[PDB]
């Protein structure tokens, strides 16, 4: 008279299938990308242009000597 | 399993997954899907066991 099945206490667990979490898609991407990339080239032309100014100063000390 | 009997096996309910096209990726997906359907036939089996002999 000592046998298994309980009178109660059950679930069940699902048979389902779901993890579609979105996700920042669909014109949200391709907009943060271009907005990041244009910040890069804007951070250029303030350094590459400025290094071009110090470049001429480096040639300047050459030319003021050599006679 | 549901065109012939074995046992007391008629008394469970479940569906038999099918494939659409005829390749490996859609005979792969039976094996993923049958494992979800085998959980249903286990959870339906814990409720039904009669005490008795073996």
């Amino acid at each position: 008279k000592q046998d298994m099945p309980p009178v109660g206490g059950y679930g069940p667990i699902d048979y389902k299938r779901n993890l579609p979490r979105r996700g920042l898609s669909g014109y949200s991407m391709f907009a943060v990308g271009i907005g990041a990339l244009l910040f890069g080239y804007w951070s250029m032309m303030k350094w590459n242009r400025e290094r071009r100014r110090l470049q001429i100063e480096d040639f300047e000390a050459r030319i003021a000597l050599m006679p | 399993r549901k065109t012939q009997p074995y046992d007391v096996y008629d008394q469970v309910e479940f569906d038999v997954p099918i494939g659409s096209r005829g390749d490996c990726y859609d005979r792969y997906l039976c094996r993923v899907e049958e494992m979800r359907q085998s959980i249903r036939i286990i959870s339906q089996c814990l409720n039904k066991m009669p005490p008795g002999e073996i």
